[PDB]
């Protein structure tokens, strides 16, 4: 944890760039600058198709990134929001647990390694349905669920 | 003059097969790109 | 005039027996709970997932 970097806008922040592996995820839809000053010089690749926009990790200096993993077991998982719950092809919060603002947060597995990072929730009642960018064995996958709305 | 002339289309030399030839280059590397982004928007359709 | 008429309402009923084999053959994918609709058959009855 703690390897997270919020990016900043003139007056608050709008989201939150995650660092996973070599690379430095964030979000597409959320616009900002990035807190740290060395991260903001990164040129960073952008695809509208999967709302990300990474780069190339430091990693000369940045010996710090999370741990990640490809394999999603159903059970629970943790956003430093509360606790993730996995179901069928879908991720369940508490109704107001999410907010926006907070796009971008990684959520962990048992272990202490990233599957996914929220890039928006869809309130269907009494839990939310989570839109994230994961991914499988080899390639990166966008799940939206309906409605999902960015955050 | 004991003759006609007429529009560019049916007075070009048989040698006109210059023009034949670049055009047909022309169009079957455009078709060729053509046909690459066709597949890869064709994966880019079925992985999401 | 019959030619005509005749010929459009064959293009008809063809459209038509089209229409009723892509209800027969999609509607068991639209009941079941799940959509694992494959790509191939997205594409061949002209129908699109939830997820798209
Ligand atoms: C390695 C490769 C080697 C191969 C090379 C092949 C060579 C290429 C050759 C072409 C040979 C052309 C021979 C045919 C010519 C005979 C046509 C004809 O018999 O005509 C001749 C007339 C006679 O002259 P005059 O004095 O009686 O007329 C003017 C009257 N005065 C003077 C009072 C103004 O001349 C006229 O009238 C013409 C007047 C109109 C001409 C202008 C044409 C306008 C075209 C515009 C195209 C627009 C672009 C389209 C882009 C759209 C985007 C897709």
């Amino acid at each position: 944890n703690d390897c997270i970097f919020e990016v900043k806008h003139e007056g608050k922040v709008t989201g939150y760039a995650c660092l996973v592996g070599d690379k430095v995820m964030k979000p597409a839809h959320v616009k900002g600058t990035i807190d740290n000053a060395d991260l903001a010089k990164l040129a960073f690749k952008r695809s509208s198709k999967y709302d990300l926009e990474c780069a190339q990790i430091p990693v000369h200096m940045k010996s710090d990134a999370s741990k990640f993993t490809h394999e999603k077991p159903e059970g629970y998982y943790n956003w430093h929001h509360g606790a993730v719950q996995y179901s069928g092809g879908r991720f369940t919060i508490p109704t107001g647990a999410g907010k926006p603002g907070d796009s971008g947060r990684p959520i962990f597995d048992n272990k202490g390694r990233v599957v996914a990072i929220v890039l928006g929730g869809a309130n269907e009642g009494a839990r939310t349905a989570l839109s994230v960018v994961t991914w499988n064995k080899d390639i990166v996958t966008k799940i939206t669920p309906e409605g999902a709305e960015e955050w | 003059a004991s003759h006609t002339t007429l529009g560019v289309q049916d007075i070009s030399v048989t040698a006109m097969s210059w023009v034949q030839k670049i055009t047909g280059g022309v169009g079957l590397v455009v078709a060729v790109a053509a046909l690459i982004l066709i597949v890869v928007l064709c994966v880019s359709f079925s992985r999401h | 005039s019959v030619a005509s008429f005749v010929l459009l309402s064959m293009v008809g009923v063809a459209v038509g027996m089209c229409m009723c084999a892509r209800r027969r053959c999609i509607t068991p994918y639209e009941l079941t709970p799940g959509a694992t609709v494959p790509f191939l058959l997205s594409l061949i009855c002209c129908i699109r997932t939830a997820k798209a």
